[PDB]
């Protein structure tokens, strides 16, 4: 009996298949989150600066109140 | 349109970042004039004193009282 190297292909490994595809981001939907984070960013920040004004006037009031200084 | 519709999609295709350089900087001039919110910010800037307030001699004066809390002058209380 002769024994040589046997042939096997099975699945053929798929000859040239695309793996690159669009994922997560679509296009217009990313701008809704992108610019949406900006509008949420300013509104949250400016409310803190209005709360800073409560401290600001109260800080300068200490100088006016102190005349024996 | 000859310049509105034609020179818009070409600007988004060729040199797309130059669209943002005119739109964001352009609206930065338009917004502080038309929107009714800028007038409030000017008042708080002037109301907050940098130095100690000066006292004037009382001789027939309106809307001026003692240092204690009373209805006198302007005194800002805009938005809480």
């Amino acid at each position: 009996x002769x024994x040589x190297x046997x042939x096997x292909x099975x699945x053929x490994x798929x000859x040239x298949x695309x793996x690159x595809x669009x994922x997560x981001x679509x296009g217009y939907s990313m701008f809704a989150v992108g610019i949406g984070a900006l509008l949420f960013g300013y509104w949250s920040m400016m409310k803190w600066n209005r709360e800073r004004r409560r401290l600001q006037i109260e800080d300068f009031e200490a100088r006016i109140a102190l005349m024996p200084l | 349109a000859e310049r509105v519709a034609a020179f818009l999609k070409n600007v988004w295709a060729k040199e797309p970042v130059l669209v943002a350089s005119f739109a964001i900087a352009g609206l930065a001039v338009i917004l502080p004039t038309l929107s009714p919110y800028t007038k409030y910010s000017l008042m708080i800037n002037x109301x907050x004193x940098x130095x100690x307030x000066x006292x004037x001699x009382x001789x027939x004066x309106x809307x001026x009282x003692x240092x204690x809390x009373x209805x006198x002058x302007x005194x800002x209380x805009x938005x809480x």
